[PDB]
């Protein structure tokens, strides 16, 4: 086992088990039973203080609980340890598997296990909760994909350089195969690297089905082109317009603020002068394509907002300075929360394969509702930072 | 025995290395006789000069050892983390014994490595002599981990037991140990006896059954029967002066018992404490809260009880307003016969309307159900589907809302008005900033005393509705108010805004637009 320990004067975590449901506190006990025989995990004592928060999700196609670990905090207290490709993102397809089982057969340095420790909270505190910790590397911690990085590549030499067409990323407990080849011939090729996998120690994440990062599209700003233009219309467009200019500042808005001197009526139709009418169709083209001079931060935090139009449709921006969106997107169908959920990780595996990294989300709801619900529909293995907030009403307007 | 389980001290921490008191030799003497008993029974153990560590004691003749020092060096373990059940989440049993557990910690071996720490002295009587040094073998009463060590070992100590009884239900708390079953009184009986006889085994002594506790339990604001619960039978006084402080507490001991008693209204005394200058002083009720008094009085003097959780059947969460801010629920089970009940005021933010506040309501009765019966309730909301939903469609802020069913129960939650999605032909328009002008030529402006940047945004806004006629275009470079009423609010703890409302309430069309 190798020796792993927390960043210098860090303790281990202590997080609170949010309020499981009966159905979901089963599922985990029946899985939690079964890892303990298997020795993946052990009973604690009380001796152990430390705490991570555990819940049971849904596999996709498979009648199969999956219990998930949320070890935020632990990875944040864990010791960095000592490549990203380019490539992938061009990939015609993109397809992800769940290797989250490789990791039980490695042990994990008895020392470290105690900082493992989760549980299984009882209905109605009727009980003591059922505590355990990690024998092997736990599914979830950031320490796993690193120990195992080594036994890792050498399990996908063979395939890598037998089909160098093919590009293999992982992330913690995922697998991102992505190729161009047809897609009938991507399912037969995936179907392979499984058994080469199981020639070793696999399920498809997110249906079986592919991403297309290629097809991948950035929603830019977009201006009402119509017929007539009346007060509140062009009120409305030089608000919007007004907005954006900070973002481009070749955006300009006297002509059109022009035909707004005079408290007229809202209602009132106001023709375009020319000289308006071709200001728009400037800003028009300014707008067409996202701001010049965006680059990436890999030392920056990737922050991810998203916004709710109503219908079943959402507006997210990925960014790490204000106003510099690095990606924006849309979002269509179901309930409010499933769907900023389905949102939130189709915004995080975006946000891997591109960047390699996950981003901290803003979300539009009350956090006792995303804490009670969320579960229900996730299906990653796993979990992004996200905090919760109002969103303003202008912004949403906007986009 | 029992498994023994590893202590340490906190990270870069020794031993308590604390003098010990002087002791009247009344106390050396009586101490002596207590602590050989205990080397006598194994408890502790004499020891050498080796140890320099030590933790004072001191006689009250029973004996009492300091272990604060100790417990500021000793780990943090995980807690007995105490979240109590609530008396609607338990299981109707048709016997339920308890059993206090004699002395266990002092029934409980100590992690060798650990005991030194646990050193202590009996000074000698005279001058010239030392005194008695010891440590502990088992759990010492007061120390830290005791507690969490204690319940740790009792739970395994159960595990077998438990298994071998799955016709028996056994909740462990402190000393106490409840053990039910729906089995005959007899045959609960006996296995209560073959409990205690397993529980012997590793050494722990329960009570007698002549002298064992029975029914009701009398728990923690409780009063628990084997097929029902409720709260302590409470008590209203009859003074004729009230202090903030009386007042305070009926207050308290009225919201105790809204977990069960329906009805129970407070506002009226809690308006008492207003402006209110020390804890003495004495406020004269006013006639609303006589009225109120002499209500929840009489709520009080029937005695209610509350019903027990039946797995088999499914929860029923019902709610009401009792008014604006107030909520009142009730989870059954069985046709309005209830298991708990309850009330909400949480005003979440300064601006809100039924909607929303009803749909907050939701999410803690749900929250609250996941904790005490593991499921989320079916809801019955008086409040239409159509409602909910346009509401829903139309926020900014996602939520859901459980399978819910619409109950005609007056009053029936909706929307006093809604903001025109378009503006408004025919209608007058008027820009606000604290004024407005408007295209057919009006405007007023008005001097406010007093006023904040914001809340003169508001003022125009209002004087406008005032002024305009029964439909309304209104525009505004006030972000802020624009917000707040596109939020669509029906109350507000800001005058001005209810001012607002109710002529929005009044008018056919109202359209809000927003201008830089
Ligand atoms: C021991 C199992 C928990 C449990 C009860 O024990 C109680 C637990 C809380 C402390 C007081 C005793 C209980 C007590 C009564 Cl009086 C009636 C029904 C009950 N149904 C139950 O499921
Ligand atoms: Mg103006």
């Amino acid at each position: 086992t190798v020796p792993v320990k927390l960043k210098p004067g860090m303790d281990g975590p202590k997080v609170k088990q949010w309020p499981l449901t009966e159905e979901k506190i089963k599922a985990l006990v029946e899985i939690c039973t079964e890892m303990e025989k298997e020795g993946k995990i052990s009973k604690i004592g009380p001796e152990n203080p430390y705490n991570t928060p555990v819940f049971a999700i849904k596999k996709k196609d498979s009648t199969k609980w999956r219990k998930l670990v949320d070890f935020r905090e632990l990875n944040k207290r864990t010791q960095d340890f000592w490549p990203h490709p380019a490539g992938l993102k061009k990939k015609k397809s993109v397809t992800v598997l769940d290797v989250g089982d490789a990791y039980f057969s490695v042990p994990l340095d008895e020392d470290f296990r105690k900082y493992t420790a989760f549980t299984i909270p009882s209905i109605n505190n009727e009980t003591p909760g059922i505590r355990y910790q990690y024998n092997v590397l736990p599914q979830g911690w950031k320490g796993s994909p690193a120990i195992f990085q080594s036994s890792m590549t050498k399990i996908l030499e063979p395939f890598r350089k037998q089909n160098p067409d093919i590009v293999i990323y992982q992330y913690m407990d995922d697998l991102y195969v992505g190729s161009d080849l047809e897609i009938g011939q991507h399912r037969t090729k995936i179907e392979e690297l499984r058994q080469h996998l199981l020639r070793w120690g696999p399920p498809f994440l997110w249906m079986g089905y592919e991403l297309h990062p290629d097809k991948w599209t950035v929603q830019p700003i977009v201006l009402p082109e119509k017929d007539s233009w009346t007060v509140n219309d062009i009120q409305k467009l030089v608000g919007k317009l007004n907005w954006a200019s900070q973002i481009y500042p070749g955006i300009k808005v006297r002509q059109l603020c022009k035909l707004l001197r005079g408290t007229k009526a809202l209602t009132e139709v106001i023709p375009l002068t020319e000289e308006a009418e071709l200001e728009l169709a400037e800003n028009r083209e300014i707008l067409k394509e996202p701001v010049h001079g965006v680059y990436y931060d890999p030392s920056k935090d990737l922050i991810a907002e998203i916004q709710k139009q109503g219908q079943g449709q959402w507006t997210y921006q990925i960014y790490q300075e204000p106003f510099k969106n690095l990606k924006t997107g849309k979002y269509a169908r179901t309930n409010d929360v499933k769907q900023l959920t389905e949102a939130v990780q189709k915004i995080t595996t975006e946000s891997i394969v591109i960047w390699g990294k996950t981003p901290k989300f803003k979300l539009p709801i009350q956090k006792e509702t995303w804490e009670t619900w969320w579960t229900e529909y996730w299906q990653a293995t796993w979990i992004p930072e996200w905090e919760f907030v109002n969103t303003p009403p202008l912004v949403k307007l906007w986009y | 025995p029992i498994e023994t389980v590893p202590v340490k001290l906190k990270p870069g921490m020794d031993g308590p290395k604390v003098k010990q008191w002087p002791l009247t030799e009344e106390k050396i003497k009586a101490l002596v006789e207590i602590c050989t008993e205990m080397e006598k029974e194994g408890k502790i153990s004499k020891i050498g000069p080796e140890n320099p560590y030590n933790t004072p004691v001191f006689a009250i003749w029973r004996k009492l050892v300091d272990f604060r020092e100790l417990n500021k060096r000793t780990q943090d373990f995980w807690e007995v983390q105490l979240g109590i059940p609530h008396p609607a989440g338990l299981k109707k049993k048709k016997s339920v014994t308890v059993l206090d557990v004699g002395d266990a910690y002092f029934s409980v071996p100590l992690d060798e490595d650990f005991r030194k720490y646990t050193a202590f002295t009996i000074p000698s009587i005279n001058n010239e002599t030392p005194g008695i040094r010891y440590q502990y073998n088992v759990l010492p009463q007061g120390w830290k981990g005791s507690p969490a060590i204690f319940q740790s070992s009792m739970t395994k100590i159960l595990e077998p037991f438990r298994k071998q009884n799955p016709d028996i239900v056994i909740y462990q708390y402190m000393d106490d140990l409840y053990v039910g079953s729906d089995l005959e009184i007899g045959q609960h009986r006996t296995k209560i006896e073959e409990l205690r006889q397993h529980l012997l085994r590793w050494g722990l002594t329960t009570p007698d059954k002549k002298h064992q506790k029975e029914p009701p339990f009398l728990w923690m604001g409780y009063e628990l029967h084997p097929d029902k619960w409720t709260v302590q039978p409470i008590v209203l006084p009859e003074k004729d002066s009230w202090t903030v402080n009386d007042i305070q507490k009926l207050v308290g001991k009225l919201n105790w018992a809204s977990q069960i008693y329906p009805g129970i209204k407070v506002r009226q005394l809690c308006k008492l404490l207003r402006g209110t200058k020390a804890l003495t002083e004495v406020i004269p009720l006013t006639e609303e809260a006589e009225l109120e008094l002499a209500e929840n009085r009489e709520i009080l003097k029937e005695p209610v009880h509350g019903v027990y959780y039946d797995p088999s059947k499914d929860l029923i969460a019902e709610i009401q307003k009792q008014g604006q801010g107030q909520w009142t629920y009730q989870i059954y089970q069985e046709p309005f016969k209830n298991l708990k009940t309850g009330k909400y005021a949480r005003m979440r933010g300064a601006h809100t309307n039924d909607v929303k506040q009803l749909t907050e309501a939701v999410q803690k009765i749900t929250t609250e159900s996941i904790v005490i019966w593991g499921k989320t309730p079916k809801f019955k909301l008086p409040i239409q589907k159509e409602t909910w939903e346009t509401w829903w469609t139309e926020y900014w802020q996602a939520t859901w809302i459980p399978e819910w069913e619409f109950v005609n129960t007056p009053p029936l939650v909706k929307l006093w008005y809604q903001l025109e999605k378009e503006p408004i032909v025919g209608a007058e328009t008027f820009y606000v900033d604290a004024g407005y002008v408007t295209n057919r030529g009006r405007q007023k402006v008005v001097t406010l005393t007093d006023t904040t940047n914001q809340k003169t945004e508001l003022q125009a806004i209002y004087l406008a509705l005032q002024d305009s006629g029964l439909e309304v275009n209104i525009v505004t470079d006030s972000q802020y108010a624009l917000g707040i009423i596109q939020a669509q609010p029906d109350q507000s703890e800001s005058e001005l805004v209810n001012q607002i409302i109710e002529q929005l309430i009044k008018k056919e069309k109202v359209y809000l637009a927003w201008v830089p």
